[PDB]
């Protein structure tokens, strides 16, 4: 039973500037199994609007999904993508950098 | 160009009750037109593109009809599978099958596949000539001998020689405004200071489509891969991709590093320069 | 276009 621990992207769909409207994506592909948790954070709390595309996998046979919801970057909020799977001992948490 | 329709499906089985989780996507070239989820409400073959929405009420019974049977072969696949590997009731499995046909650029069959995966490794898969089968282990050598004296190949090429080609002419043409239209990659470079001695420079490609794309530094005309930085090619949600390599550089040497970009919507590749 | 029908492994 191969498990393969997801990477994981954070980012914008579009450019990100202060106070204008967008889209935050959190990225997970390479893992299996499919079976995985994934929530996108605006200061710590889960954010209840999001999305994800339908499950499908690459040559290799690793799963990969899209998670996503609109935002509005600001000055001082923080956004991230919490991310639970078999492989891992506890979520993983990535931040969201602008510049990424 | 060639364009290529691909059908993906996964099953997961849920010992402690009840039938496998099931869902199939298809994708024209790297648009997902179709989905079937076995949780979801409707229990029917859904769009997920404008163009197949041309196709009337039944197509839609057509294809709910066979994905549900796809499911149902998944289903007793995993029941099978599950016995040749001697594995407990209890435990959760997965079989992923992927199938679908290329055309070339003269709109004919180019290529065919139909490959089958347990537990995320190879299984079975069908060989180039769509004539025999490769076989990763003793257990997919019963698979292949059933599949041989029932023939399966040899109805599998005509659908991808066949059928599989015909309905795939059909959606690019349908599809034409978007599945044929090439958006070559919006690029520009940034510049961050790291300290007072050295900068990066990120070289970055957005809203392109296809997927593929190659993106590389050069330092005085030769590629540079030492001290570079390169994220895998993801989607941006609305249908394109996005993609960017970065390298850090002595402060003020930034115009010995160009920036190349390769790309099916560029008739000739892109260099950039931080000016 | 889905494939009509598939043979169990």
């Amino acid at each position: 039973m191969i498990q393969r621990t997801p990477k994981i992207q954070v980012y914008s769909r579009h450019p990100a500037e202060n106070g204008k409207s967008n889209f935050l994506n959190c990225y997970v592909s390479g893992f299996h199994p499919s079976d995985i948790e994934v929530d996108l954070l605006k200061n710590g709390e889960r954010i209840e609007k999001v999305e994800h595309s339908d499950l499908s996998f690459s040559k290799d046979w690793s799963f990969y999904l899209l998670y996503y919801t609109e935002f509005t970057p600001t000055e001082k909020d923080e956004y991230a993508c919490r991310v639970n799977h078999v492989t891992l001992s506890q979520p993983k948490i990535v931040k969201w950098d602008r510049d990424m | 160009g060639s364009h290529s329709m691909r059908y993906f499906f996964t099953s997961v089985s849920r010992p402690g009750r009840g039938e496998p989780r099931f869902i199939a996507v298809g994708y024209v070239d790297d648009t997902q037109f179709v989905r079937f989820d076995s949780d979801a409400a409707s229990q029917r073959m859904e769009p997920r593109a404008p163009w197949i929405e041309q196709e009337g009420p039944e197509y839609w019974d057509g294809e709910t009809r066979k994905v549900k049977a796809h499911s149902q072969t998944h289903r007793v696949d995993l029941g099978t599978l599950r016995g040749y590997y001697n594995q407990s009731e209890a435990g959760s499995h997965t079989v992923q099958r992927m199938y679908g046909c290329d055309v070339g650029s003269d709109w004919r069959f180019l290529r065919g596949y139909h490959q089958y995966a347990y537990d995320g490794k190879d299984y079975i898969a069908l060989k180039e000539d769509l004539r025999s089968w490769t076989a990763a282990d003793m257990a997919a050598q019963t698979t292949k001998h059933k599949w041989e004296a029932a023939h399966v190949a040899e109805q599998l090429r005509a659908y991808l020689e066949g059928t599989c080609v015909e309905w795939l002419r059909r959606y690019l043409e349908n599809g034409k405004e978007t599945l044929q239209r090439t958006d070559a990659p919006k690029t520009h470079m940034t510049h961050h200071a790291v300290s007072d001695h050295e900068a990066t420079l990120r070289c970055w490609a957005l809203s392109f489509y296809p997927a593929e794309i190659t993106l590389t530094w050069q330092r005085d005309g030769e590629d540079q891969t030492q001290d570079t930085e390169l994220v895998e090619t993801r989607p941006a949600g609305d249908g394109t991709f996005q993609k960017w390599v970065a390298v850090v550089v002595p402060s003020g040497q930034e115009q010995r590093y160009t920036c190349h970009v390769q790309h099916e919507g560029l008739p000739k590749p892109l260099t950039l320069r931080w000016e | 276009v889905l494939r009509d029908d598939l043979l169990e492994a």
